[PDB]
């Protein structure tokens, strides 16, 4: 079946925050779906002879992904997000069971065919779950979250859902409906339902729909269900700025899209739904892709780490080796994505935010232990070598790192330089070295000194041979250890440029220019020296680089000025606008950013042309009788509403 | 983004007794959160970063616990001063969140007011315009109900209510309302009266004069 | 001896751009970060970003990315914030906090409440509250003074050049119908010393900078 097409209702506007605000005309950006779009119609099965159409269609997930469902029976059950949608990426997997609603992050190696399994039993006369066959595997499981069920219970569904920065937001609403096919053209907010950090890169949306046990039998023919009411509607959310309205209550009542039309570009930039008969400029005439551009130059005191992890030589476990590090910047997350490093144990912080955060004093230690005896350095853990060679705080705070050296710290002969002390009189206490030689008097004979039954040399050396095998080779553990204190701290993650990105019209910021434009390469070398190249003007066409040595020109989004004049949102509809000081066939080199933006092609109407020496004017006919001026258009000559 | 969630939002306890509050936190912050106290126009105090490290120069009564997801703020003896707000906030890096607020009252043995009538000034109905307002002094709990009777007759929408914070020592609260009117209004009625009723009350009680020291 | 001193309540039009001034004292004002955290009245307050002197780098969220702009100062020690677009709903009490870099805050300083409306200042209208005629059992006198119109927020109470600290209560101004911000203040004294003593309210109010203090004695 085809895909089909319907326009979108001025419906999906979600509460971008949990803030209250009464009265209050609020603006905001974010992603959101644009008003009077095309939302994709999937009917999704249709059966008239009981003839299945199973579709699932794995759209990409994209910035968001609006939901609308009018299943008055509810089939559709939860929704699927993932990268590949097989065990060897993260998937989340949502299902609306009725006991509970299931929010369960795993690789799940999904099925060819996606749906929930559902029997009716004869005894309890229930619509109760027969099995998941939409996976078949769960590896690694990170985040779980339960609830009641949400979309259980002619009343349309809405959902939005939205993943940044490695966390899921989820918004939801329910409003009964009489219309069949055709969205109501009625303002439903969508409050916040559920928040997740899931934390996983999610590329690609498939819907879940519910099999009873009708399809459940491998035959086509069903037992005593048909899914022909199974229909809803999909669509994108883009980057987009909106103009709230909240009441009293604090209920979002209306909104408007900046780039909606020039109408309502007019009311963003007047900050009112209501705006009188005049002429007025606006800027957000389009949303800003991509993110904005704020530079930091690259990092140039590293912390010398590598000199610890790459020393040639390394001392016993005994004499672990200690070195303090601060007055510099480290970056962890490069050593955690390292293949190189067998174990990669973090406690009481995340690897994942450790270029976050920030420490007074770094104290890294360094030793060689063998294969089987790096459990024992996890915190809180028991052994010989966590009891006489090192000990480690139970709160302790940092990461632990190893990895195998067999192939350096061994030799035909077996290194005996490295050694653990195997008898002490007393457990270590955390942070502890000890270094003292003295013989270890087991029994109660006074040996002075001299080596005997009883009496036993405390420290002990590893023979290393090659072939003894993983879990006896050498493995060179480096723990880091962070000292949180009340004193300013010096170490601190890596500030990130965020790369670079060309051609995309968005705020330049470098080191907080606090610009807006278009990152393109720049031909002319201003100075040097300079972080950035100044122009005569405090807006530079060109920017230099502070991360690579370069110098990018920068460019305006709209270069005419945009000017809209519409009468009183009372009187009339109506639109003109006019760039001033551009040609109508400059008209289309704006038009070619507009349609950069989509169904602004479809906006400037038809783009019928009229020619003014203030500017290009479209949207209007000109008046060739004489008239007073109703609008001050410029150039003497006005147009006013009429039929 | 990071969610607050405190519980109780709202606790009352009298001196020397021993009251918790915990911190709900979305994700897992392992032990990098910070208790705040507050008072109604103060600056906030750090009390306990970490999970049990205290702050500088606070008080031994102050004890912070809890790890991961649930953090909870005891305090083993309750004093006077500690009346205020207090927040959870972690410090897990950017962005700190503080918490949505909980309010801490000193529970203390039920106080009357001290109710007291104020006629208008006569430099006030010189300026064209009536403001009557009645006092009510150092009374516990913090409910009570004030009417404006205006010749006898009960009135609202013209009078304001504003409720000063604990006090510091008294562990009493302070109620003002003012009632406003115009000259005219002032001119028409006689006889001026609020109305207080209070817990403390074992009647409610009423504070009348006449216009012009009648 | 770490002291946090702002300027004082800012009043400015809609969609203009605002400073606000932070001092430091006591310590090296580049070893440590020093932060800013905007409260709303009524509503827990918000953290906004951080600056670090000696490089001059900040960071901020991207809610006030656009707002606000870090700027300090390592010859004075003052760190300057920079508002700009101000709206009805940036109005509120802004606090700078010192940081050891950890996002945890053990100084504050007294805070400043920034103020956006079209309206400008109004002149305090100050109208004493004579304690009424009464025999007063038990020794107790009841008098104050109110004060009609504030626009901006801050109030300057005092009692006999504020001589007077016991039995002092100052009502929190009141968001009136015409917007204007009406104040009570009291104080309780003993009988006796009404006629004993004179009692004096002195009020100021910066923005409109007004000073007035009245004689506050029972009428005839
Ligand atoms: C929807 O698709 C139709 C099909 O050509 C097109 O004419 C119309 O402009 C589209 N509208 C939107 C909002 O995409
Ligand atoms: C060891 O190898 C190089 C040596 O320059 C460098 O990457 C670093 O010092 C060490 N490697 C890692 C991954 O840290
Ligand atoms: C760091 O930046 C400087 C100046 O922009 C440049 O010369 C250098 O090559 C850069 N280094 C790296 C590793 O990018
Ligand atoms: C616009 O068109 C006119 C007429 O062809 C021409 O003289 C002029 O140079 C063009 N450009 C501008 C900026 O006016």
């Amino acid at each position: 079946l085809p895909p089909a097409y319907t326009n979108s209702f001025t419906r999906g506007v979600y509460y971008p925050d949990k803030v209250f605000r009464s009265s209050v005309l609020h603006s905001t950006q974010d992603l959101f779906l644009p008003f009077f779009s095309n939302v994709t119609w999937f009917h999704a099965i249709h059966v008239s002879n009981g003839t299945k159409r199973f579709d699932n269609p794995v759209l990409p997930f994209n910035d968001g992904v609006y939901f609308a469902s009018t299943e008055k029976s509810n089939i559709i059950r939860g929704w699927i997000f993932g990268t590949t949608l097989d065990s060897k990426t993260q998937s989340l997997l949502i299902v609306n069971n009725a006991t509970n609603v299931v929010i369960k992050v795993c690789e799940f190696q999904f099925c060819n065919d996606p749906f929930l399994g559902v029997y009716y039993h004869k005894n309890n006369k229930s619509w109760m779950e027969s099995e998941f066959r939409v996976y078949s595997s769960a590896n690694n499981c990170t985040f779980e979250y339960v609830s009641q069920p949400f979309l259980m219970d002619k009343n349309l569904r809405e959902f939005v859902f939205k993943n940044i920065d490695g966390y899921f937001k989820i918004y939801s609403k329910h409003t009964p409906i009489n219309l069949v096919r055709d969205l109501p053209q009625g303002f439903s907010a969508l409050e916040p339902l559920v928040d997740l950090p899931i934390g996983i890169n999610i590329t690609r949306f498939q819907t879940l729909l519910a099999l009873h046990r009708s399809y459940l039998t491998p035959g086509d023919s069903s037992s005593g269900w048909t899914a022909g009411a199974a229909a809803y509607y999909v669509g994108y959310l883009q980057p987009r700025t909106f103009l709230l309205k909240y009441n009293e209550n604090g209920t979002i009542t209306d909104a408007v899209d900046c780039a909606l039309d020039p109408l309502s570009e007019t009311k963003c930039t007047l900050k009112s739904f209501t705006v009188e008969k005049g002429i007025y400029q606006t800027s957000n005439f389009r949303v800003q892709p991509t993110e904005s551009i704020v530079r930091f130059p690259n990092i140039t005191n590293l912390c010398p780490f590598g000199e610890v992890f790459n020393a040639t030589r390394f001392a016993s476990v005994y004499a672990w080796n200690r070195k303090r590090i601060s007055n510099c910047v480290a970056d962890y997350s490069v050593l955690y994505n390292s293949a190189s490093f067998s174990t990669f144990k973090c406690y009481g912080v995340s690897p994942t935010k450790l270029n976050d955060l920030c420490f007074t004093n770094v104290y890294a230690d360094s030793f060689v232990i063998r294969g089987d005896e790096v459990r024992q350095i996890a915190p809180g853990q028991t052994g010989k070598i966590a009891d006489y060679n090192y000990k480690l705080p139970d709160d302790f705070t940092g990461c632990v790192i190893a990895w195998n050296s067999n192939n350096l710290d061994s030799k035909v002969g077996g290194n005996y330089n490295y050694l653990y002390r195997l008898f002490r009189k007393s457990n270590l206490k955390p942070f502890e070295r000890d270094i003292s030689t003295e013989i270890y008097q087991a029994g109660s004979t006074p040996c002075n000194g001299v080596e005997g039954f009883n009496c036993y040399f405390p420290l002990q050396s590893y023979g290393f041979q090659p072939t003894n095998g993983v879990g006896y080779q050498p493995y060179r553990v480096v723990v880091l250890s962070f000292e949180l204190l009340h004193a300013p701290a010096t170490v601190c993650g890596p500030k990130k440029s965020t790369n670079l990105v060309k051609n995309k019209c968005v705020n330049f910021n470098f080191n907080g220019l606090t610009g807006t434009g278009v990152l393109t390469e720049s031909n002319k070398k201003f100075l040097p020296f300079q972080q950035f190249g100044r122009d005569i003007a405090d807006t530079t066409d060109a920017v230099r680089d502070p991360q690579t040595l370069e110098i990018l020109d920068i460019t305006p989004c709209s270069f005419g000025g945009v000017s809209v004049i519409t009468p009183g949102t009372n009187t009339s509809n109506q639109v003109a606008v006019l760039y001033q000081d551009v040609n109508c066939t400059e008209v289309p080199v704006a038009i070619h950013a507009d349609q950069l933006t989509p169904t602004w092609r479809v906006y400037s109407t038809g783009s019928n042309v009229f020619q003014t020496r203030a500017g290009c004017l479209i949207g209007a006919e000109h008046v060739n009788n004489s008239y007073e001026c109703d609008i001050p258009i410029g150039a003497g000559i006005c147009a006013s509403y009429q039929t | 983004d990071i969610q607050m969630t405190q519980s109780p939002a709202s606790l009352s306890a009298s001196v020397g007794e021993a009251v918790t509050i915990t911190c709900r936190l979305s994700e897992n912050v392992y032990s990098f959160l910070a208790w705040y106290q507050q008072k109604q126009g103060k600056s906030p105090q750090l009390l306990v970063y970490r999970a049990k490290t205290l702050a500088e120069g606070v008080p031994s009564r102050f004890s912070g616990s809890g790890s991961g997801t649930q953090f909870s703020l005891k305090i083993n003896s309750l004093q006077p001063e500690d009346f205020g707000t207090y927040y959870c906030q972690h410090h897990y890096g950017t962005p700190p969140t503080f918490g949505g607020g909980t309010k801490l009252e000193i529970k203390r043995t039920v106080a009357a007011p001290s109710v007291f009538i104020f006629p208008p000034s006569d430099e006030q109905l010189k300026s064209g315009t009536a403001s009557v307002v009645c006092l009510l002094n150092n009374f516990y709990p913090r409910e009570a109900k004030v009417q404006w009777k205006v010749d006898n007759a009960l009135q609202s929408g013209n009078s304001q209510e504003s409720v000063t914070e604990q006090d510091s020592k008294d562990s009493t609260y302070s109620l003002s309302s003012t009632l406003t009117l115009s000259k005219a209004d002032y001119e028409k009625h006689k006889v001026y009266a609020c109305e207080v009723t209070h817990q403390g009350l074992s009647s409610p009680v009423t504070k009348s004069f006449n216009r012009g020291e009648c | 001896q770490v002291q946090l001193q702002q300027s004082g309540p800012e009043l400015v039009k809609p969609g203009a751009s605002v400073k606000i001034s932070c001092k430091a004292s006591g310590y090296v004002f580049s070893t440590s970060w020093m932060s800013w955290v905007k409260q709303r009245p009524g509503e827990g307050p918000e953290w906004i970003g951080r600056i670090y002197p000696r490089d001059g780098h900040s960071s901020s969220t991207g809610k006030f990315k656009d707002k606000a702009t870090l700027t300090a100062d390592k010859s004075s020690n003052t760190a300057y914030i920079h508002l700009s677009s101000l709206t009805s709903e940036d109005s509120a009490v802004y606090f700078c906090a010192r940081d050891y870099g950890y996002y945890y805050f053990d100084y504050w300083g007294q805070g400043t409440t920034l103020t956006v409306s079209s309206a400008s200042t109004k002149g305090p209208s100050v109208f004493p509250l004579a304690p009424s005629s009464k025999s007063t059992s038990g020794g107790t006198a009841a008098l104050g003074c109110l004060v009609k119109d504030y626009f901006p927020e801050p109030v300057t109470v005092s009692w006999n050049s504020g001589a007077l600290t016991s039995g002092v209560h100052t009502f929190p101004a009141v968001l009136q119908s015409s917007g204007l911000y009406s104040l009570s203040s009291v104080v309780t004294v003993p009988s006796s010393s009404l006629g004993t003593q004179t009692y004096i309210c002195n009020v100021n109010h910066k923005p409109s900078n007004t000073k007035v203090d009245k004689r506050v004695e029972p009428k005839s």
